[PDB]
RNA sequence: UGCUGUUGCUGUUAAAGGGUUCGUAGUUGAACUGUGGGCU
RNA sequence: UGCGACAAAUGCUUUCCCAUCUCGGUGUGGGGUUUA
């Protein structure tokens, strides 16, 4: 978004805290917190979108504080994960509105030109996810 | 026990050069832009006792400006000047 | 006996001096304290050292207990403290989970296999918060001197100084008999922008 | 991107002894950086430093005095045996009089004149004087 | 001016306007409230916070609270 | 002859940055598991 | 199959839903801790 395939030099993130250990006000047990993940996740709802539900609402500023492991980590153990990675999804989800869009508008360059990024990013990201061993050998990206 | 010695002892230096208070570097024969500046000591009574101490300062520092800030902290330092209030 | 049940099974046949009375301590407090009846039961204890801080006149009592009881520990450990005071005048008294040490290999291929829970790096620091559990760690400095050494300094709370001030020389002597390492205390007001506190 | 962590922390004390700083801050820290360190502060080159701690690659604070001229990175890291102290020492030194050369052998991180004492080669790291 | 300005130990107006990651060591800027069923809230909540009625609007930056319930801000 | 430049050249105007991007071999690539201790 | 003994880096005197009904110790007369 900000230096591959561009020239935006942004800086907005999130910085966490030093000290890991949740407020004393928090009475949550860890297995309620559990509880709760796998319950969004039945639900439909993404590994991102998940902690922020629990940061806005219910006072729990980092899953991984109270208990010990990440929010995907919980999932892998109660089988819920997601097929493929939650970043390669929403980028060919993107590609295929591309697509779609410019076979009625076929003199948009501006977004042909868009197209031939993003395509690259999913590329270099399937290479990497295949290495790794979370995506099968042999996947491939379809147009 | 400045400067540089042969192996017979004796010492084989020129002269050596004023190190200044503020920079530590070395004051060279053509700066003439480096100054030295007295200030007296005052005795209890509220009148001098005819005695000063001495400061030294490059010129390159005088250039930039920087002159002044380097005075502050160097009399505060030797107890001339005082702080807050 | 039932008391000596909160003991390992290992010292239950001649236990020492110290170990017994740790023992009736926690038996009688099983069945008397409100929140204690409750943890206390499946708990137990391995050893109880004695240390002699110099220069001071309180002494210091240690206890081990196997890391099983980690979170039974942390749950009840300002109320298990306080109650062990008052039934030994004259100590201090701290809970210390014994952890082992994997040395570090010289091999590339088996230090990517060592657990790093078990690193000398993470088990002192896991002993220090043992010692301080109450308070927290809020920064941490290393001080590199001229001749060489290097000192390490601890920062806590400012919130948190009059619970703990009277502690730091017993812990800071106890640290360096576990570890053989040195450190120092400091106290932060508002930590968020670094600012110590002087008195 | 950056590429030498140590490459970096040596440019940017060298740059605070050219303006005649007092103070400078160095980040990204590195074990390697803090070895390195400690040989000019055994030589007297630099004063008192101090490592702050972020759950992070930390920072370093370091105090200066003025005895620093210049210090430097070699890249790459070139080997180095015995034989070849003379060529190093004549091609990037000031003089034969003072001024040294890191190196980081098999027994530890050290300047030219001990690690010859030793008879130990290794990789040239950098230079200050 | 007069006082010497230490790089390990910043002054508390120097430091407290550098930006969350250009200070000495980063941090948050959030935090938490509770309003009144009594339930808590971040301080830079984006999406839907619900009781029985909508607490808190989305905004470019912090939330916006409704008028019609106290608030107050939780230690730590 | 530092006018072939690894050590060690030049590229705003003297000769010389490709019209702009994507991209495979290739070259290059952030931190971390480590202060041994006691005696005269 | 039974038996004896000891560990355990994570609590089976577990979890889960199925239901059915003021004193003491501590630091300087006051402070802070557990408890009442
Ligand atoms: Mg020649
Ligand atoms: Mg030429
Ligand atoms: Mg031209
Ligand atoms: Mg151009
Ligand atoms: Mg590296």
């Amino acid at each position: 978004m900000v230096r591959m395939h561009g020239n935006g030099r942004g800086k907005a993130s999130s910085a966490l805290p030093y000290r890991r250990t949740p407020p004393a006000w928090l009475k949550i047990a860890s297995r309620n917190v559990v509880k709760m993940v796998c319950k969004s996740s039945r639900k439909g709802m993404m590994p991102s979108q998940i902690g922020m539900e629990l940061r806005d609402s219910m006072g729990i500023a980092q899953v991984k504080n109270v208990t010990g492991r990440k929010i995907l980590r919980i999932l892998k153990h109660n089988g819920l994960a997601p097929e493929i990675p939650e970043d390669l999804y929403f980028l060919v989800k993107r590609a295929t509105q591309m697509r779609k869009h410019l076979e009625r508008h076929t003199t948009d360059r501006d977004t042909k030109y868009r197209l031939i990024l993003v395509e690259s990013r999913i590329h270099r990201l399937a290479r990497y996810y295949k290495r790794v061993k979370q995506l099968p050998p042999t996947w491939k990206y379809e147009s | 026990t400045i400067g540089m010695f042969n192996e017979e002892g004796e010492n084989v230096d020129l002269y050596i050069p004023r190190k200044c208070h503020a920079t530590t570097t070395l004051i060279e024969a053509h700066d003439h832009a480096a100054v030295q500046i007295s200030i007296a000591n005052v005795g209890p009574n509220g009148v001098i006792n005819g005695t000063t101490t001495t400061l030294c300062i490059a010129g390159y520092l005088r250039s930039q400006g920087e002159s002044d800030h380097a005075i502050n902290h160097i009399t505060i330092d030797r107890g001339i000047m005082r702080i807050k209030t | 006996q039932p008391h000596l049940r909160k003991l390992r099974k290992l010292k239950r046949g001649k236990p020492s001096d110290l170990e017994e009375s740790v023992a009736k301590a926690l038996f009688e407090l099983e069945a008397s304290h409100k929140t204690l009846r409750q943890e206390l039961p499946r708990f137990h204890v391995n050893t109880v050292r004695e240390v002699k801080v110099p220069r001071s006149k309180k002494t210091v009592l240690v206890v081990f207990y196997p890391l099983r009881f980690l979170m039974l520990v942390r749950k009840v450990q300002r109320a298990l403290t306080s109650e062990l005071e008052k039934r030994h005048p004259g100590c201090l008294v701290m809970l210390v989970a014994q952890r082992q040490i994997t040395k570090r290999p010289t091999d590339v291929y088996k230090l990517q296999k060592v657990q790093r829970s078990k690193t000398s790096t993470a088990v002192f620091e896991n002993i220090l918060n043992d010692m301080i559990y109450p308070s927290d760690v809020v920064g941490r400095r290393w001080r590199c001197r001229t001749d060489g050494s290097k000192l390490m300094k601890v920062f806590l709370d400012a919130r948190d100084r009059k619970r703990i001030e009277s502690r730091l020389r017993a812990v800071a002597y106890v640290y360096k008999q576990l570890t053989h390492r040195r450190v120092s205390f400091g106290f932060m007001w508002n930590p968020k922008l670094q600012q110590v506190s002087t008195r | 991107t950056m590429m030498s962590v140590l490459a970096n922390a040596l440019r940017t004390i060298a740059s605070a002894e050219r303006r005649g700083k007092r103070q400078v801050l160095i980040r990204p820290s590195s074990k390697v950086v803090v070895k390195f360190l400690q040989v000019m502060q055994k030589h007297g080159y630099i004063g008192e430093f101090e490592i702050i701690d972020d759950h992070r690659a930390g920072k370093i604070v370091v105090n200066l005095n003025g005895r620093l001229n210049k210090c430097g990175a070699i890249c790459p890291r070139f080997d180095c045996a015995t034989t070849d102290y003379e060529k190093w020492m004549k091609n990037i030194l000031p003089s034969r009089q003072f001024g040294f050369v890191v190196l980081t052998t098999s027994l530890g991180i050290m300047d030219h004149e001990e690690a010859r004492s030793r008879n130990t080669g290794g990789k040239v790291l950098g230079f200050f004087y | 001016g007069f006082f010497d300005a230490d790089l390990s130990y910043p002054t508390v107006r120097t430091e407290r306007m550098k930006h969350k990651r250009r200070r000495l060591v980063q941090g948050p800027n959030s935090y938490f409230m509770d309003v009144s069923q009594v339930t808590v809230v971040y301080s830079h909540a984006t999406t839907s916070v619900e009781c029985s009625k909508k607490l808190c609007r989305p905004t470019g930056g912090k939330a916006l609270l409704v008028e019609g319930c106290g608030y107050r801000r939780k230690p730590d």
